[PDB]
């Protein structure tokens, strides 16, 4: 919202005479009671011969691509000058403001005699925005009649030295999208008497004798007042004089013809709109009813507007009249032959009106007002102010008939309920001791009855704010007018309390443990790339497909929710290896949406409960399964070059140890499983499992699934479920013998399906207690052992609790596992030696 | 052109199998270390007290005569400032030593800071022991000492069973019985309900609590008469024992690896 | 000669800066909660004292779940949290809200349609405007330094009366100290205490 | 605590490190009769008579857990340290006491202060052995000097500084 200081002023000035204050006080204040002010702009200074001239003469030159025009303007004193100007939207006898030679416009532009088009021009004529006077539009500034002489001073009679305020109105605060409004504001900020510019002394009643117009309202519409009033016999060619016509301006509105201009300059001024119909084009009884199914209107832009069974309209017998608290409509229309006028001042219902005009896009300066609720008390006042206004400017009659719908029944008492509050809470609340009165004080201030019984204030607030319903909203009104800055700041005592949960700790040394290991994190998009499951080559049953989809994705083709993260750590990589840092290592730490059903809404539970437990479960129960993961990805070289060697490049053991990462991280033990399972390649895939458990997979990615997507050769991954990691906190009790171990390896030759770790475990079951480490030196193949065999040298460690084993105690402990990897994966004994 | 591809793809199918793997051989070419499980107990102490709004302070091992033993109430022939219990460094009688707790840092951090304070000290302390299996030398400590304005052994009893709950679980809780130290007044034996575990939950001892002494407060510039303090101090290496069943201690000094490594990283 | 043969990584500069604010309320007595990412609209805006027509609630500004009229989404703040934080724990509570939320917003140099917030909740006896001003002081001073501190003006958000927009003095740097603004805060909307 | 996770990730496992030197640990060592690490603070009471020197230098604790382990026969080892020594300005020097009956002054606390060793904290490690173990990829790799540089690296990476490393005898 847009208005002029002046403006404002004048209305805070009549309760307050020569109140007066800088823009930049102004601001602060402004901001400090809680209105956002955008941008405080003074209307751009001019200097030297800028002044009002008479267009006496327009030659049009040809040839040129654009027509323009050879004007003779009388500058005053007798003094005609010729000025080139390419603007239409004058004739000869307007008055119009020249720029001469000499003169300064906003921006620092020089005005000088060049010469244009083959002729010499005298300087310009100006458009408002080359005068920094208002929006910037097609043509140059006409000024009504009568407004100035020709030779007049630009700057005084456009009033240059104003400033414009844009704010940007909270909406809570509706009432203060008007000078009525902020005038108020400014008036308790500032401590002094108002006088409503809605109040009666400044808008006398005009007579009331008879019904306006014949009028039905169906009442579930929500319409709260509706009243009519006619101006017969106006002058269809008067226009607005140029005080009324600078306001509009300078708030933003063009002004177009009395009628109209009227309307919404008292709408600017007290916030309520205000439409003017073509009484002579209504046929019959105006009506208040909803749309019909399927039915039309057309607004008085022109445009078919396709209606809703929950838009409210104004009808008479033949069309439709308005969008009500919307837009007008063309067929009641005012026009350029219009000479009789019947006035609207209706108050619409504001939920019904936020609906409709989000629907048709109708952001209206009228739908905006009634949107964030219009005082219903001052409907007749602002229509009679208009009725005044309009009948002196155009030179009418008001008539003294009124309708004035008020509900079924009448409603003649418009203020809120009475709130009930204790004196001292808005002390509380704030924290501050304010001094006595303080709170019933600001209570008054901004239009409410208070009165005291003990300590309990009982606040009735007026009716421009259906805002005030609650203590806490009292509370805001005393704090945002004292000032938020009293408000102390002090520490709060906060409980003792429990830290971070084991789950969050977790996720923190997962983090911490991939990156000291060379991997970078990301934050995964949750969108999925357009059919990355078909390049994966899944099947159409697989769980991944079946995936939560967005109504409204930002990109059309990706409104699938990530059953996983793989897809975003491949896009990252990808971006990565195009930009050439190919030797790359990705992880993400985040939830998945894997729905169980197809989407299913719960229906509103009430707020002035808490819902029950099971009221909660169902809500849950309604969501998606939304796991935390874990994922990795991996491509070019995992060991750089460097001066030790070449280099070595990923590989699907990589994979594999990304997950003991993770496992250590976690404090689980995992063991990993031959898999098919795409996007994994299946002779380089493993299955994870903690226990008999499955938490994800790792290993090389499928060559078919690279290629398809564009992914690097042998890129990796590993994607693991961290809901299904158990909790783990051990409490380790290590045995730590000191006596001197005997080492020996041990060559065992088994099937090449075995996998070692089966051969590892075997021994290890055989061997006991006294076996302390073992691990795996060499994997050989080679025609002598059998072509489908291969041969697995394990280093063992021996070591006893209580004394120094003997070497025979060792064999026999070698025996017994060599005989046990005999019976549990058929292997059979190639060699052993003392380490 | 039906099997055109159904046996070009079973080719390709058998290439993708002739070049698997063993997914079970080792993969673990930088084996994963171990921070010290009592620097690990300890950082779980610290957190567990950050989280409710304490801060931790730190001061040095050689500390001055004048805050290990006279700032804390310690009469001047005490036995506890002899050769027998404490190392002293010297040459006899420089009033210089090895501390024998971290209160000294508590007395540092009473000097140094407003009021109110609650701070927990952790650190190297000393003791003329020899190492066996239950005692060590060179031992660590948590001392905690609470400073401020109607403080009551109430809130000594919240918060030990707060610390209670989270060294030894939900179902821990703690007693005190009427004790004897220099610089707290009354003073108490913390035990703790140790119930996870043992082979069968007991109040198990775990150290010492009471009112910070008048005198600590006098000494340090504090007005008895308007603020009171509780305090309390645990050995880190006797809670790891009976906690973990830890049976020899020398295991928790002597760096043998195979100690360590079983706590995990520690990241 | 190099020497390092493992390159270190990065966890990414948003989660931790998210654990140093985590770490900076922890360290205050408060604890951190979770939930979901795809909420219900009973949580995301009616137990947020949003009108049933909020233009909040419409698709321009919200992601969506399909079908049209599921009453579920893509949480357009972390606030659903504290709404199930509340409803699962006894009183007091003091509880921070770390996390991933979604807006309808183009990928620019200063927006992105996923992002994360922080929100804190405090609910108490006796709790003031003078509290939350305290504990917004520390929160400045521990992630922009000692002389950092906060400036409130009111404002207007449907889950809290009084609202305020909290404005953060960044001294340290900047290229000369100014006020910027930091986010939102208030007390808490007794219709969320009653929901 | 970084420092710590970051070394522990990379294969290091801490000790505890005694503060009393081994016996002639810098005769082994052949350092100078004036090298500073010789100026230690001394215990009257030790329980080993011959082991009464503070430590100056973290590394005789760390190479005396590294002898250990390789006694027992885990041979490859890296071990860690993060602890304050004691590194004496002068001859050991009392400060008399001061009455308990008021705080003391600021002075009397830089004084207390001003007698004390200084007292930094170190972080130290030593290697021996294989620093990557043999396994089916290969014979593994023995510690080498580059190994405590990049340990180097690794607590500057942790600390959030950058480092330079130069020739020294
Ligand atoms: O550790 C131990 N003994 C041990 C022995 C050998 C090996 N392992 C463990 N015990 C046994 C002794 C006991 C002493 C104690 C008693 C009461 C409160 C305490 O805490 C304080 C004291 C003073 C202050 C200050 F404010 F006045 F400064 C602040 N807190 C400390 C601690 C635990």
């Amino acid at each position: 919202m847009r208005l002029p200081y002046s403006w404002l002023r004048e209305v805070v000035a009549v309760g307050a005479s020569g109140w007066d204050v800088t823009p930049g006080e102004l601001e602060q204040t402004l901001l400090r009671i809680g209105h956002e002010v955008e941008e405080v702009i003074p209307l751009g200074p001019v200097d030297g011969p800028v002044t009002v001239g008479r267009v006496a003469d327009i030659e049009e030159l040809t040839g040129y691509k654009k027509p323009i025009r050879a004007c003779a303007v009388d500058i005053g004193d007798r003094q005609y000058r010729e000025i080139i100007c390419g603007a239409t939207n004058f004739a000869v006898g307007d008055l119009v403001v020249v720029a001469l030679p000499g003169a300064t416009l906003p921006g620092g532009f020089t005005i000088s005699a060049r010469k244009a088009y083959g002729r010499n021009s005298d300087g310009m004529i100006c458009s408002a925005a080359e005068l920094n006077l208002g929006a910037d539009h097609s043509g140059i500034l006409v000024l009504p009649p009568g407004a100035a002489e020709p030779g007049a001073d630009g700057a005084g009679v456009l009033g240059l030295d104003d400033v414009v305020f844009h704010l940007a109105i909270t909406p809570d605060r509706g009432y203060c999208m008007s000078v009525r409004g902020l005038a108020r504001e400014l008036a308790c900020a500032y401590d002094l008497d108002f006088v409503d510019p809605a109040s009666n002394s400044r808008v006398p009643p005009l007579p009331i004798e008879g019904p306006a117009w014949p009028l039905t309202v169906q009442p579930e519409t929500g319409v709260r007042r509706f009243a009519l009033r006619p101006v017969i016999g106006i002058d269809p060619a008067a226009v607005s004089p140029w005080w009324l016509q600078r306001r509009l301006l300078l708030c933003g509105i063009r002004a177009t013809c009395p009628a109209v201009d009227v309307t919404n300059y008292v709408m600017l001024e007290l916030g309520h709109p205000m439409h003017a119909h073509d009484r002579n084009r209504i046929s019959g009884t105006l009506g208040v009813r909803f749309a019909r199914s399927g039915e039309t209107a057309v607004t008085l832009d022109g445009i078919e507007r396709k209606l809703d069974t929950a838009d409210v309209l104004i009808v008479d017998d033949a069309a439709t009249a308005a969008i009500g608290g919307v837009m007008g409509a063309a067929s009641t229309e005012v026009r350029a032959d219009s000479t009789d006028v019947l006035l609207e001042a209706a108050i619409w219902d504001p939920a019904a009106v936020s609906r409709t005009q989000r629907r048709l896009h109708l952001p209206s300066e009228a739908a905006r007002r009634y949107e964030r609720t219009v005082d219903p008390a001052i409907s007749v006042a602002a229509l009679d102010r208009c009725a005044r206004l309009l009948a002196d400017i155009a030179g009418g009659e008001v008539s003294p008939t009124l309708t004035d719908w008020r509900g079924d029944p009448p409603c003649d008492d418009w203020s809120p309920p009475p709130i009930r509050m204790g004196v001292d809470v808005p002390d509380r609340i704030a924290g501050v001791a304010y001094p006595q009165g303080t709170t019933a004080r600001r209570l008054a201030q901004i239009g409410a009855v208070v009165t005291h019984d003990g300590d309990t204030l009982t606040v009735t607030p007026p009716s421009w704010r259906p805002d005030l319903r609650q203590p806490a909203d009292l509370v805001e009104e005393v704090l945002r007018l004292e000032g938020l800055e009293v408000i102390p700041s002090v520490l709060p005592p906060a409980p003792a309390g429990r830290g971070l949960t084991a789950g969050q700790q977790r996720r923190r040394t997962i983090g911490r443990s991939l990156a000291l290991s060379g991997y970078v994190e990301i934050l995964p998009t949750p969108f999925l790339p357009a059919g990355v499951f078909d390049l994966w080559g899944l099947e159409a049953d697989d769980s991944r497909r079946m995936t939560t989809r967005v109504l409204n994705p930002l990109e059309a083709d990706r409104p699938q929710l990530a059953t996983t993260l793989l897809p975003a750590l491949l896009e990252a990589l990808v971006r990565n290896v195009s930009r050439g840092l190919v030797d790359v290592a990705l992880f993400a730490i985040a939830q998945v949406v894997q729905p169980t059903e197809q989407t299913r809404g719960v229906g509103l539970i009430p707020v002035d409960r808490r819902p029950t437990d099971d009221e909660i479960a169902m809500l849950d129960a309604s969501l998606p399964r939304q796991p935390q993961h874990v994922a990795a990805v991996l491509a070019g070289l995992r060991e750089p070059r460097g001066p030790w060697g070449p280099g070595r490049p990923v590989e699907a053991a990589d994979a594999f140890e990304a997950v003991r990462i993770i496992a250590r991280a976690s404090r689980v033990d995992v063991t990993l499983r031959p898999a098919q399972y795409l996007p994994w390649h299946p002779g380089r895939c493993a299955q994870v499992f903690v226990g008999e458990s499955s938490v994800g997979h790792a290993g090389q990615l499928h060559p078919a699934v690279i290629e398809r997507s564009g992914l690097p050769k042998g890129t990796c991954a590993v994607e693991l479920n961290l809901d299904a990691i158990p909790c783990s906190a051990p409490l380790p009790a290590p045995r730590v013998s000191p006596y001197p171990a005997v080492f020996q390896d041990v060559s065992l030759v088994v099937a090449a399906d075995i996998p070692a770790q089966a051969v590892a475990d075997a021994v290890r079951a055989g061997a006991g207690d006294l076996l302390e480490d073992i691990a795996l030196f060499d994997v050989f193949t080679g025609p002598q052992i059998g072509e489908h065999r291969k041969s697995l040298t394990f280093a063992l460690r021996f070591r006893a609790p209580d004394r120094t084993l003997t070497e025979d105690d060792a064999s026999a402990a070698r025996d017994a596992a060599v005989q046990s990897a005999a019976e549990r994966v058929g292997a059979v004994l190639r060699g052993w030696k003392l380490a | 052109d039906e099997r055109l591809a159904t046996l070009r793809a079973e080719r390709d199918a058998a290439v993708l199998v002739a070049e698997g793997i063993d997914v079970t051989l080792p993969s673990t070419r930088v084996p994963a270390g171990a921070r010290h499980p009592i620097i690990m107990l300890a950082e779980h102490v610290a957190d567990t007290f950050i989280a409710m709004g304490w801060e931790l302070a730190e001061g040095p091992e050689v500390e001055t005569e004048q805050f290990n033993f006279d700032a804390l109430n310690f009469p001047a022939d005490h036995p506890a400032r002899g050769e027998q219990d404490t190392f002293y460094i010297a040459p006899e009688d420089s009033r210089q030593l090895l501390r024998t707790h971290t209160s000294p840092v508590q007395i540092r951090t009473l000097l140094a800071r407003e009021l109110p304070v609650y701070i927990i000290s952790i650190g190297r302390t000393f003791r003329t022991d020899e190492l066996d299996a239950t005692h060590t030398p060179i031992f660590h400590q948590v001392e905690g000492l609470a400073v401020d304005r109607g403080l009551s052994m109430a809130h000594l009893r919240g918060t030990l069973d707060a610390f209670a709950r989270a060294e030894f679980g939900p179902s821990a809780r703690t007693r005190i019985r009427p004790h004897f130290f220099p610089f707290t007044e009354p003073s108490a034996e913390v035990d703790v309900w140790f119930a996870n575990k043992i082979g069968g939950a007991a109040w198990v001892e775990w150290g010492g609590c009471g009112m910070v002494h008048p005198n600590v407060l006098r000494a340090t510039g504090i007005d008895p008469d308007l603020y009171s303090g509780f305090a309390f101090g645990m050995g880190l290496e006797r809670t790891l024992q009976f906690r973990n069943g830890i049976p020899d201690m020398r295991d928790m000094v002597e760096g043998d690896v195979r100690f360590s490594l079983p706590f995990g990283v520690g990241a």
